[PDB]
C-alpha cells in the first residue's frame, strides 16, 4: 500500500529481522522470465562455442609437438593434448545444449560451467569482459531453478513443471545486470573519455549520418558517441528498474545494443544484453503473451495456467495455521545472494590488492568493465639476448614463439615470455642467455614511450603478485597537453611526409638505423635536452629547443637525454623510393593515355607492348616497372569489383562461410573422437579425412 | 641468423618501419586470428600428427 513498498516491491518492516528477510528473499514468483532467458542464453552459447571459443581454430592453437609460449594465470595449470581438448569441448557443447532445452538442469550446468572456466583461465590473451560476463551467468544459473518452466525436464517430471521458484533468482541477474551497467558508468568518468579522446575515430561510420545533418563532426564525436554512452549506461542501470521509465529505458538500451553490434565485432555480447533485458519487466510476460494468442497456438506453446506451489519457497500461512520456518536452502539462497553481490562490487576495486598486475592501466583486462576506453598503438619491439658462455649478443623476431601480442602490456605475461624463451633457446646453440625487452606504445594518442627498462635481466628480474614491479616505467601524464598542439602539427604535413613523436626518460638512449629508403629524415627537438651521435665519424651534437637536424640515411645514429627531465622530439621523414616508383608510374600512365586517345603517333617502345597487351606471352619477361603497374591496376579493378557488389550476394557469402565454420568444427570433433575411442588409424587415412573435412561447402 | 627466431642488427634497429602494408588497436573486439599457422615449426608439427595433407 506505500508508495515505498509499491516502488521498490518490499515495506520496510520486511528487513527488521533476518527471518523476514529470509522469507522476502524466498518468495513465490512466476518462473517464466527465467526459462526464456536460460533458452535464450543456452542458445546464443552454443551458436557461440564453434565461433569465438575457438573450436575451428583449435586443430591450429593446440597442436601436439609444437613448442609455444603459453600465458596460464597458474603456472601449474598446462593444456591437455589436442584429443581431449576436444572430448573437452564437446561436453561443453552438451552442456549448452542441455542448458537450453532443460534437459539434467543442474548437471548439463555443471558441464558447461567447469570446462568454461578451465578453458577462461588456461589463457589469459583471451580474457574480455563478454566472457567474463558468459562465466558469471553460468555460474549464477547452476542454482537458480530455471527450468521449472517451458523445459523437458518438467515433461519428465510433474513436481518441476510450472512451479513457483525464489524472488532471489531474479534478484542476483537484475543486481548482475545493473552492476555491469553502472560500473561500466562510472568507469568512463574518465579524462580520456569525457574530453573525446578514446574513440575518436568512430563518429565516421555511416549509422551517425543522420545526427550529422544538425550538428558537426567534432561535437557529433562528442556529445553522441562519449558524453551518450556514459548517460545511457547510468541511465539504463535505473531506467530499467522503475515502472514509470522502463518503455523508454527498453528504446535506448535496444538501440544502443543494436548499434553497438553493427559497429564493433564484440561477438554475442550484444544479443546475451538484449536478451537480458526484459528480465527487469514483470516476471510473467510469456505467460500473458501466451494468453493473446489465438487457440491453435496455445495448443503449441506453453502452458498459461497459474504456477503450481513449490518447495523451494517459504509461503505465508493465512489459514491460521504459524508461518512456514525457513529451512536451510532459503538462508544459504539469500546469504549467496548478499556474499555474491558484495563479492561482484568490490571486484572490480580490488586492484590495490593485487598490484604485481598493475600497469599504465589497473590490473588485468576483463574483470573491469572498462570497455573502449584506452587504445594503445605500438611502434617498435626489440628483443636482445646475451649468451652466457661466449658473450655474443643476438636479436630476436620479436614475436617468436608466441600466438599473441598482449605480452608487450604486462609484466608478468612479460616474465612468463623471457621464462618460455630460457628454456627454449638452449635448442638453438645458446647457453644460459640474458634478455632484455625494449617495447615503445603510445596510449590514446600520446607521446610514443617505452614501458619497460631496456636495462633489466628480464630472465633475473624480480616479481611477486601482491608486490609493485620495479621495472616498469611511469607514464608522464605531464606531457598530456601536448596532444593539442601535435595534432596541428600532424595537420601541417604534405601527402607524403610522415612523423612519429618519441618522448624518453634521463639516462637512456636510443639508438636507431636509418634505412636507404628513407632519404631525406630530419630530426627536430620539442623540448627538453638531447645530444644526436653519429657513429659513422663518432660526431655528436646538443640540440637546443626548436632546432632541426638532417639525419644520414642508410647509417646508424643515437639520441642521447642529457636533461634533468624527460626529452621530447619528433622524427619527420619522406620515402623516397616510394615517391620515385610513384612518379616512374604516372608517368607511364600518362604515356598510355596518350597512346589510347589517338596522341602519341609514333611507335610504341618494345617495353610498353607488355602493357597494351596485357599478358606476358611469347616475348621478354617484363621489367619490375612494368609489373608493378600491371599488379596495381588488378588491384583497382579487383577492389572496384568489390565494391559494386549487391547486398544479396554479401548475405550469401556470410552464410556459406558461417556453414564452413559449422562443418568444419564437427567434422574435426567426430574424427578425434573416434581417435580416442576406436584409436588412431594409417597416417593415409588421416590425411584423407582432413582434407575432407576442410573442403568448402560450395 | 640461425634460423627464423634470429634477426641481424639492422633489422631489429628500425624504429621507423610501415606497421601496416591502421593499428589502433582496441582491446575487448574479437581475439581469435587467422595468423596461428604463420608459426615456427607448423608444417612439421602439423604433418606429423595429421599426416601428408
Ligand atoms: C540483522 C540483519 C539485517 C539485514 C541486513 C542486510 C540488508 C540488505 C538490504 C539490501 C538487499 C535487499 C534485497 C531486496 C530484494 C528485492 O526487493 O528484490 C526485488 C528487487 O530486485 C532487485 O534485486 C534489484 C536489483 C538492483 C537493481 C537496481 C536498483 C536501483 C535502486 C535505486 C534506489 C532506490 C523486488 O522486485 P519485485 O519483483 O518485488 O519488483 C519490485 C519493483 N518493480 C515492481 C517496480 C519492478
Ligand atoms: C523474447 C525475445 C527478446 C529479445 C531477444 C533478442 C535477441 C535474440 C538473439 C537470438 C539469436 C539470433 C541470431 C544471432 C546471429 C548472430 O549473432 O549473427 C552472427 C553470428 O551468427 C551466425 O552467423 C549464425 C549462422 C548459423 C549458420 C546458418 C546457416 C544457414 C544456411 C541456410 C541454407 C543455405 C543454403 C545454400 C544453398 C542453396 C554475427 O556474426 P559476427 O559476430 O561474425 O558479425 C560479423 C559482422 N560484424 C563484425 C560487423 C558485426
Ligand atoms: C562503444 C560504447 C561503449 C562501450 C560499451 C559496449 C561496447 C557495450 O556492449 C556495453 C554493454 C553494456 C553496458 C555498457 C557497454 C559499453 O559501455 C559507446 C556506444 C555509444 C552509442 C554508439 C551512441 C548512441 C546511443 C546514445 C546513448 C543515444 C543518446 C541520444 C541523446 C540525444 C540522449
Ligand atoms: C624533405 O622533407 C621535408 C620534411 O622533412 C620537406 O620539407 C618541405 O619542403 C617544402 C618546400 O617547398 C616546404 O614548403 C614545406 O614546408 C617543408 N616541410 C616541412 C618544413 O615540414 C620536403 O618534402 C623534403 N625536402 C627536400 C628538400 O627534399
Ligand atoms: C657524444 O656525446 C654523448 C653524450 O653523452 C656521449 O655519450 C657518453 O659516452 C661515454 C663514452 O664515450 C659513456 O661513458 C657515457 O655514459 C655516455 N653518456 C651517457 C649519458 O650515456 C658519447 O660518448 C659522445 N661520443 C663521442 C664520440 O665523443
Ligand atoms: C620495392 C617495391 O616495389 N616494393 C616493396 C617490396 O619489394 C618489399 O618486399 C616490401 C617490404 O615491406 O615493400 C614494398
Ligand atoms: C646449431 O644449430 C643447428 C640448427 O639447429 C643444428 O643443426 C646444430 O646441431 C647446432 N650446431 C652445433 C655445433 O651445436
Ligand atoms: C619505403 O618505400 C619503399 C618503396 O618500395 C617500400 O618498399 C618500403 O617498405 C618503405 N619503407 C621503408 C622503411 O623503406
Amino acid at each position: 500500500d506505500s508508495r515505498i513498498g509499491k516502488l521498490l516491491g518490499f515495506e520496510w518492516t520486511d528487513l527488521s529481522s533476518w527471518r523476514r528477510l529470509v522469507t522476502l528473499l524466498n518468495r513465490p514468483t512466476d518462473p517464466a522470465s527465467l526459462a526464456v532467458f536460460r533458452f535464450l542464453f543456452g542458445f546464443l552459447m552454443v551458436l557461440d562455442i564453434p565461433q569465438e571459443r575457438g573450436l575451428s581454430s583449435l586443430d591450429r592453437k593446440y597442436l601436439d609437438g609444437l613448442d609455444v609460449c603459453r600465458f596460464p594465470l597458474l603456472d601449474a595449470l598446462r593444456p591437455l593434448p589436442l584429443d581431449w581438448m576436444y572430448l573437452v569441448y564437446t561436453i561443453m557443447f552438451l552442456g549448452a545444449l542441455g542448458m537450453m532445452l532443460g534437459l539434467c538442469y543442474r548437471i548439463s550446468c555443471v558441464l558447461f560451467l567447469l570446462p568454461y572456466w578451465y578453458v577462461f583461465l588456461l589463457d589469459k590473451t583471451s580474457w574480455n569482459n563478454h566472457s567474463y560476463l558468459y562465466g558469471l551467468l553460468a555460474f549464477q544459473l547452476t542454482f537458480m531453478d530455471a527450468n521449472h518452466y517451458w523445459s523437458v525436464d518438467g515433461l519428465l517430471n510433474a513436481h518441476r513443471r510450472n512451479a513457483h521458484v525464489p524472488l532471489w533468482n531474479y534478484a542476483v541477474l537484475r543486481g548482475q545486470i545493473f552492476i555491469v551497467y553502472f560500473i561500466a558508468g562510472v568507469k568512463k568518468l574518465d579524462a580520456d573519455w569525457v574530453e573525446g579522446y578514446s574513440m575518436e575515430y568512430l563518429s565516421r561510420h555511416w549509422l551517425f549520418s543522420p545526427f550529422k545533418l544538425l550538428l558537426s563532426e567534432e561535437l557529433t564525436s562528442l556529445l553522441v558517441v562519449h558524453w551518450g554512452g556514459l548517460l545511457l549506461d547510468l541511465s539504463a542501470g535505473f531506467l530499467l528498474f522503475f515502472d514509470v521509465s522502463r518503455s523508454i529505458g527498453l528504446f535506448f538500451v535496444s538501440y544502443f545494443h543494436c548499434m553497438n553490434s553493427q559497429l564493433f565485432s564484440i561477438g554475442m555480447f550484444s544479443y546475451v544484453m538484449l536478451a537480458s533485458s526484459p528480465l527487469f519487466c514483470s516476471p510473467e510476460w510469456p505467460r500473458k503473451l501466451v494468453s493473446y494468442c489465438p487457440r491453435r497456438l496455445q495448443q503449441l506453446l506453453p502452458l498459461k495456467a497459474a504456477p503450481q506451489p513449490s518447495v523451494s519457497c517459504v509461503y505465508k500461512r493465512s489459514r491460521g495455521k504459524s508461518g512456514q520456518k525457513p529451512g536451510l536452502r532459503h538462508q544459504l539462497g539469500a546469504a549467496f545472494t548478499l556474499l555474491y553481490l558484495l563479492e561482484q562490487l568490490f571486484l572490480p576495486y580490488s586492484h590495490f590488492l593485487t598490484q604485481g598486475y598493475n600497469n599504465w592501466t589497473n590490473g588485468l583486462y576483463g574483470y573491469s568493465w572498462d570497455m573502449m576506453v584506452h587504445s594503445r598503438s605500438h611502434q617498435h619491439v626489440k628483443i636482445t639476448y646475451r649468451d652466457g658462455r661466449t658473450g655474443e649478443l643476438g636479436y630476436l623476431n620479436p614475436g617468436v614463439f608466441t600466438q599473441s601480442r598482449r605480452w608487450k602490456d604486462h609484466a608478468d605475461m612479460l616474465k612468463q615470455y623471457a621464462t618460455c624463451l630460457s628454456r627454449l633457446l638452449p635448442k638453438y646453440n645458446v647457453t644460459e642467455p640474458q634478455i632484455y625487452f625494449d617495447i615503445w606504445v603510445s596510449i590514446n594518442d600520446r607521446f610514443q614511450q617505452r614501458i619497460f627498462d631496456p636495462r633489466v635481466d628480464i630472465v633475473q628480474a624480480a616479481w611477486s603478485p601482491f608486490q609493485r614491479t620495479s621495472w616498469v616505467q611511469p607514464l608522464l601524464m605531464d606531457l598530456s597537453p601536448w596532444r593539442a598542439k601535435l595534432q596541428e602539427i600532424k595537420s601541417s604535413l604534405d601527402n607524403h611526409t610522415e612523423v612519429v613523436f618519441i618522448a624518453d626518460f634521463p639516462g637512456l638512449h636510443l639508438e636507431n638505423f636509418v634505412s636507404e629508403d628513407l632519404g631525406n629524415t630530419s630530426i627536430q627537438l620539442l623540448q627538453g635536452e638531447v645530444t644526436v651521435e653519429l657513429v659513422a665519424e663518432q660526431k655528436n651534437q646538443t640540440l637546443r629547443e626548436g632546432e632541426k637536424m638532417q639525419l644520414p640515411a642508410g647509417e646508424y645514429h643515437k639520441v642521447y637525454t642529457t636533461s634533468p627531465s624527460p626529452s621530447c622530439y619528433m622524427y619527420v621523414y619522406v620515402n623516397t623510393t616510394e615517391l620515385a616508383l610513384e612518379q616512374d608510374l604516372a608517368y607511364l600512365q600518362e604515356l598510355k593515355e596518350k597512346v589510347e586517345n589517338g596522341s602519341e603517333t609514333g611507335p610504341l617502345p618494345p617495353e610498353l607492348q607488355p602493357l597494351l597487351e596485357g599478358e606476358v606471352k611469347g616475348g621478354p619477361e617484363p621489367t619490375p616497372l612494368v609489373q608493378t603497374f600491371l599488379r596495381r591496376q588488378q588491384r583497382l579493378q579487383e577492389i572496384e569489383r568489390r565494391r559494386n557488389t549487391p547486398f544479396h550476394e554479401r548475405f550469401f557469402r556470410f552464410l556459406l562461410r558461417k556453414l564452413y565454420v559449422f562443418r568444419r568444427s564437427f567434422l574435426m570433433t567426430c574424427i578425434s573422437l573416434r581417435n580416442l575411442i576406436l584409436g588412431r588409424p594409417s597416417l593415409e587415412q588421416l590425411a584423407q579425412e582432413v582434407t575432407y573435412a576442410n573442403l568448402r561447402p560450395f | 641468423s640461425k634460423g627464423a627466431a634470429f634477426v641481424s642488427k639492422q633489422e631489429a634497429s628500425e624504429v621507423l618501419k610501415r606497421p601496416r602494408r591502421p593499428r589502433r588497436e582496441v582491446c575487448e573486439l574479437n581475439p581469435d586470428c587467422d595468423e596461428l599457422a604463420d608459426h615456427i615449426g607448423f608444417q612439421e608439427a602439423y604433418r606429423r600428427f595429421y599426416g601428408p595433407v
